[PDB]
């Protein structure tokens, strides 16, 4: 029948999950970013809407860090990319605390990977409306 | 509660006209054992702050984790991390104190006794203690252990008050503070000839010296006193 489309961990009977394409409409309907990578770096850039005169130039920082060698930038719901980088930060300091070493970028990815994936298996939990460029340089 | 094992001996400081100067020697005993001696005791947070701690090193180490962590947490949604909004001299201690007296009323002490050096954004000078028990004081001269016995009335000989602060120079209170290093060379057992000094300056900047030496030592009377009272040769 229909309705698949309503809750979040619920399959389709074609195996998709609509709450999470739901979620990459609001991606699209955001601003554009992008992400570059270099011979020896990263350089994140992003777009900012000047809604009125009003918007104090140079405040409205989008682009985010985490620990000190990670950039994160990310497109659609503003509010749901704070959240993930929040909880990539507490789990940049995690990995500090234990391995005495900052966190590799690949191993940072699974993290929020793993994070994100998460909330893709409840119906009491909403996907994440942000697709999220991030990186930075490491041991390799 | 616990019990020290690796230690660190005094941490002595002043403050003068400009700026403070801190300093530490660089030992890490294990009881009466002299076991480490490549042990910075000096944690310079920023540019404009300098932490000196004595005590337990494995809890010195906990700490320096986390002075780590708060800069790192600071410049995180902050555009003026290095400016403006950086961190204070006094927003470290405050820090420390709160952690020092939270772990005393939980009964699990940091035993540690910390000096936080530094100068504010405006220019004052900034120097305080804090200890296992979180006790916080301010004095124009401060010390922690040994050296609040030796080095204190030496110090307080150069700025006894709050006036004598702007009537000295940087060359005088350096002279005082490596003076007090020696002589807590002289008379402490837990203590090493080699050192670190840094000063904290409104004009210019940290200065971080390491590997410093107690030199200029008296010891060419020790071959005129023989026996203990009545031996002549």
């Amino acid at each position: 029948g229909t309705g698949y489309d309503l809750s979040n961990s619920v399959f389709s009977p074609d195996g998709r999950n609509f709450q999470v394409e739901y979620a990459v409409k609001a991606v699209e309907n955001g601003t554009t970013s992008i992400g570059i990578k270099c011979n020896d770096g990263v350089v994140f850039a992003v777009e900012k809407l000047i809604t009125s005169k009003l918007l104090v130039p140079q405040k409205n920082v989008k682009i985010q860090v985490v620990d000190r060698h990670i950039g994160c930038v990310y497109s659609g719901l503003i509010p749901d990319g704070r959240h993930l980088v929040n909880r990539g930060r507490e789990e940049a300091a995690s990995f500090k605390k234990l391995y005495k070493t900052p966190i590799p970028i690949p191993a940072f990815a699974d993290r929020l990977g793993q994070y994100v994936q998460a909330h893709t298996l409840y119906n009491s939990v909403r996907p994440f409306g942000v697709s999220t460029i991030f990186g930075g340089v490491d041991k390799n | 509660t616990q019990q020290p094992i690796v230690t660190g001996t005094s941490v002595i400081s002043m403050k003068y006209d400009n700026g403070v100067i801190i300093a530490a020697d660089n030992l890490g005993s294990y009881g009466s054992l002299l076991r480490f001696n490549g042990v910075e005791r000096l944690i310079p947070v920023g540019d404009n702050t300098v932490v000196g701690i004595s005590g337990d090193i494995s809890d010195m180490q906990h700490i320096e984790r986390l002075l780590k962590d708060l800069v790192t947490e600071n410049a995180y949604d902050n555009p003026l991390a290095d400016a403006e909004e950086a961190l204070e001299p006094s927003y470290i201690f405050e820090y420390l104190a709160t952690v020092m007296y939270q772990r005393r009323s939980k009964m699990n002490p940091l035993w540690n006794a910390i000096i936080v050096a530094g100068v504010q954004s405006n220019g004052d000078q900034f120097l305080r203690y804090v200890n296992l028990l979180g006790v916080t004081y301010s004095s124009p001269t401060l010390a922690t252990g040994f050296g609040a016995h030796m080095a204190n009335p030496l110090l307080r000989k150069v700025v006894d008050r709050e006036s004598d602060i702007p009537k000295t120079t940087v060359q005088v209170a350096e002279e005082a503070i490596v003076n007090a290093m020696r002589v807590l060379y002289y008379r402490d057992a837990r203590s090493s000839r080699n050192f670190s000094l840094a000063i904290i300056d409104k004009n210019t900047g940290l200065t971080f010296k390491k590997n410093l030496q107690v030199e200029n030592m008296k010891w060419d009377f020790a071959k005129d006193i023989k026996g203990y009272g009545t031996q002549k040769i």
